[PDB]
């Protein structure tokens, strides 16, 4: 069986501008487990990005957590970018600190 | 102050080269604390939690030794199970198993747990009697046959009210400050209007542990579930857990909504109000 | 700790 990801991004910390904190993107309800996940800032790939060790939930389908040390600022714009076989095109969530 | 022991195994075939792609990681309740990866530099199990790191060496080779036996295991399933379902040599298949024990507050055994998958459905599962199993189709039926008379699952029950109960005990005990600490959440609201007329209530739980957590929404007393909206509860990656519930309120009628908080760092509810 | 290792093949 093949499923979706569903994705969220947020923050570890409530967010402030200047302030050190981490952004996560949240992946989870996929299968299978291959699957690429980067984290943007004003749309090119951070290249310091970790990501927990794969597990999975009851139904069998993954999560994983990745995840950056950052400093929110008024202007600069974070997404997630998830590709997966059962997806046509990557996805591309925002991170709303709102959310 | 119940708690519970699990691993979780993943086995990936990659027949364009080499070993199957295996992970397994181990958790005390929502707390990992070991991992296995076969496509790491060690090639050992390795702590994920400080109060593991004092076991001796003696624990880790055991640990490895039992892993890589898994990995192989589970390579050798695979090929098994290609068969079985007629699939060809060139796909990538997926198995995954988890199992362990749960305890009660008195750390006694309470349930055990033995089941496994193939390509993200069930295939077989030890029953809670853990004296029967539950075959999903006919490949699965094979399997069942083949461990009843080996009787696999006197050995599996073994271990489950056995060494994974007496392991638990010794962990949460190393670990005793965080492993037996409860964090309640850390709640609040925010408000966000839509319109003149209409507003968004989010009602926010933060730093809690254990994962499991409650968040219900009541107009004037009684719960509410239209209009609302809420997230899967997300790790913070710190140890602790995220989720928050909103609605949507007539502008001025804040007042009438309240936010009931419900987990177990909670000796009774809490209620939030704009 | 984990299981024994004991192969049951499926």
């Amino acid at each position: 069986i093949q499923r979706t990801p569903k994705i969220q991004v947020y923050s570890r910390h409530p967010a402030e501008n200047g302030k050190s904190n981490f952004l996560n993107c949240y992946v989870s309800g996929f299968h299978p487990s291959d699957i690429e996940v980067d984290l943007l800032k004003n749309g090119e790939r951070i290249e310091k990005v970790e990501h927990s060790d794969l597990s999975f939930s009851k139904d069998w389908s993954f999560y994983l957590l990745y995840y950056t040390e950052f400093t929110p600022t008024e202007k600069d714009e974070y997404a997630c970018r998830v590709n997966h076989v059962t997806l046509s095109q990557p996805k591309i969530v925002k991170w709303d600190r709102d959310m | 102050g119940s708690h519970s022991m699990r691993y979780f195994y993943t086995s990936v075939s990659r027949p364009g080269r080499g070993e199957p792609r295996f992970i397994a990681v181990g958790y005390v309740d929502d707390t990992q604390f070991v991992r296995f990866d076969s496509d790491a530099a060690s090639q050992r199990m390795e702590p994920r939690a400080p109060w593991i790191e004092q076991e001796g060496p003696e624990y880790w080779d055991q640990e490895t030794r039992n892993v890589k036996a898994q990995s192989q295991t589970d390579r050798v399933d695979l090929g098994t199970l290609r068969g079985y379902y007629n699939q060809s040599e060139d796909g990538s298949h997926t198995i995954q198993i988890m199992y362990g024990c749960d305890v009660g507050p008195d750390g006694r055994f309470l349930r055990g747990y033995r089941q496994d998958a193939y390509d993200g459905k069930d295939y077989i599962a030890l029953n809670e009697d853990l004296r029967s199993w539950t075959a999903a189709d006919m490949a699965a039926q094979i399997t069942k046959r083949k461990w009843e008379a080996a009787h696999a699952a006197e050995q599996q029950r073994a271990y489950l009210e056995g060494r994974c109960v007496e392991w638990l005990r010794r962990y949460l005990e190393n670990g005793k400050e965080t492993l037996q600490r409860t964090d309640p959440p850390k709640t609040h609201m925010t408000h966000h209007p839509i319109s003149d007329h209409e507003a968004t209530l989010r009602c926010w739980a933060l730093g809690f542990y254990p994962a499991e957590i409650t968040l219900t929404w009541q107009r004037d007393g009684e719960d509410q579930t239209q209009d609302t909206e809420l997230v899967e509860t997300r790790p913070a990656g710190d140890g602790t857990f995220q989720k928050w519930a909103a609605v949507v309120v007539p502008s001025g009628e804040e007042q009438r909504y309240t936010c009931h908080v419900q987990h177990e760092g909670l000796p009774k509810p809490l209620t939030l109000r704009w | 700790a984990i299981m024994p290792a004991r192969f049951y093949p499926k």
